[PDB]
DNA sequence: ATCAATATCCACCTGCAGATTCTACCAAAAGTGTATTTGGAAACTGCTCCATCAAAAGGCATGTTCAGCTGGTTCAGCTGAACATGCCTTTTGATGGAGCAGTTTCCAAATACACTTTTGGTAGAATCTGCAGGTGGATATTGAT
DNA sequence: ATCAATATCCACCTGCAGATTCTACCAAAAGTGTATTTGGAAACTGCTCCATCAAAAGGCATGTTCAGCTGAACCAGCTGAACATGCCTTTTGAGAGCAGTTTCCAAATACACTTTTGGTAGAATCTGCAGGTGGATATTGAT
């Protein structure tokens, strides 16, 4: 009975999906594209950040850097959003320990 | 015989499914030379992706190829692929 | 009608058009595909196997790539004030994408 | 595969393969009769109508008669036509 | 065909900004030795790949019909390369002096690492329903007339 | 334009193949505590950068001029879409290889200290090449 463990992000997603549409499901497949979706823009961000921080003999990668990649990739509104989201949650996570 | 499916080979791939594809294309009305460079075309493309599919097989000692192997080796060419895997 | 009813050049192609955009499913058939396949992967290493999803990311990956190649085919095409898609329009994409041939 | 009873033969039933290093250009699917104790061919019994693969062949204890079972199939190859009486 | 006009390649040839040589140091490569971490060779388990033969469903190689597209021709405009001319935005070439690139000091702010203690995210076994599929009929759409 | 043909849109019904939900657990998240780092405040220097001037010079603006180009009309012909069909190629269903784990170790490789040590900063010379000088061709167009 040797049992594995294959990891994923599939409940999380189908959490949000009920808070945004309450009556409403969704396939296995789509969720999986989801999955395949987030694992690539998780790994475009790190690279990115990565370069960010050797170039100016930085040995920690902060917020900042995370910030930065993020206005590199992303255009305009979407960013802007994206980065306030962050903001947001970054001073909540500050001060409610 | 001589029958050799149209040739045992890509020549299976026969015109009317050329024709869907390039309905979906939004094409109206083909030419009969289009087929046979479709076809070095397509040749072509899934050369390259095998060979590199080949090559990630071969680095793991492998003899059957994996959906993860392609997935990799289409997002090596700009072509990154989503719902296999990864 | 003693006729047998007959629709006018460039009407089924339509016909055609809109079913295969409303649909996803696949186009062309697995066997000869597969067979296909197994045989370029022979040229370069030999008794390999596949499993079918890799086949089928495959045949996916493919057809996208075609379907757009058409596309592009088509303004190539529409440039020249034609609206049958030649050779060397293919050849012209190509040659603007940046890849080999 | 089988032996003949009365001979040093060996009979056995053909199944191509494209890997095979074949030595002839010509691989069809066929009863293959061998030599024991040279180690190459002798002889090959084809017929159409019968385009599948034997699985079994079997000699009579005789030596005058031969019995093969394919797929849904029971096949007979003893010796044909001779001349006639009045 | 020929011959005048402009633009281009090629032998002589010289002083110097960029190329190379040369000192003198010390911030990187190896040695020695050690402490720590691994990839790959034996067992084992459970999906699922090799690709035959009947029976049957539905797609294609062929041939047949003709309308509407290609791609050639002829041609009325038209518009954009060549060019002279003036003159006027830039080129070299200096000079100043403010301030950012970058360096050094050092220690207060931010994190690995190592341990213990919750806990919820994930297989697997019981329940659900939206949609595949079927059935059927009104209206939209092509086209002959 | 009107009417026939005929595909597409759209109402109504059933069940089952995938969606969803319950349950017992183990890999993973998180709270302490310490040690171990590391990047921002403070204090300075010195190279390189930003606002000005002056003497040309070579490039831009503007204005003529005409050879050669870009659509618009039209059309012989070719060539590629629409259908009958039959016929033949493609779908469906009845054991062993190999991907995926696990032990566990002979081999590989990080890391503390010293000892060299070739690489680099910077002073001090070379010389091929940006120019020039001039002559001989090689395109080009007129005629």
């Amino acid at each position: 009975r040797k049992r594995s463990r294959k990891e994923s992000y599939s409940i999380y997603v189908y959490k949000v999906l009920k808070q945004v549409h309450p009556d409403t499901g969704i396939s296995s497949k789509a969720m999986g594209i989801m999955n395949s979706f987030v694992n690539d823009i998780f790994e475009r961000i790190a690279g990115e950040a990565s370069r960010l921080a050797h170039y100016n003999k930085r040995s920690t990668i902060t917020s900042r850097e995370i910030q930065t990649a993020v206005r590199l990739l992303l255009p305009g509104e979407l960013a802007k959003h994206a980065v306030s989201e962050g903001t947001k949650a970054v001073t909540k996570y500050t001060s409610a320990k | 015989r001589h029958r050799k499916v149209l040739r045992d080979n890509i020549q299976g791939i026969t015109k009317p499914a050329i024709r869907r594809l390039a309905r979906r294309g939004g094409v109206k009305r083909i030419s009969g030379l289009i087929y046979e460079e479709t076809r070095g075309v397509l040749k072509v493309f899934l050369e390259n992706v095998i060979r590199d599919a080949v090559t990630y097989t071969e680095h793991a000692k492998r003899k059957t190829v994996t959906a993860m192997d392609v997935v990799y080796a289409l997002k090596r060419q700009g072509r990154t692929l989503y719902g296999f895997g990864g | 009608v003693k006729k047998p009813h007959r629709y006018r050049p460039g009407t089924v192609a339509l016909r055609e058009i809109r079913r295969y955009q409303k649909s996803t499913e696949l186009l062309i058939r697995k066997l000869p595909f597969q067979r296909l396949v197994r045989e370029i992967a022979q040229d370069f290493k030999t008794d390999l196997r596949f499993q079918s999803s890799a086949v089928m990311a495959l045949q996916e990956a493919c057809e996208a790539y075609l379907v757009g190649l058409f596309e592009d085919t088509n303004l190539c095409a529409i440039h020249a004030k034609r609206v049958t898609i030649m050779p060397k329009d293919i050849q012209l994409a190509r040659r603007i994408r940046g890849e080999r041939a | 595969a089988a032996w003949h009873p009365r001979y040093n033969l060996i009979v056995v039933g053909r199944y191509p393969d494209p890997n095979f290093k074949s030595c002839t250009p010509y691989e069809l699917r066929t009863i293959d009769v061998f030599d024991g104790n040279s180690g190459k061919m002798m002889c090959q019994l084809y017929d159409p109508e019968s385009s599948g693969i034997s699985s079994l062949n079997e000699f009579n204890p005789m030596g005058d008669t031969l019995a093969s079972a394919m797929g849904y199939h029971i096949l007979i190859w003893s010796q044909e036509e001779a001349r006639t009486r009045k």
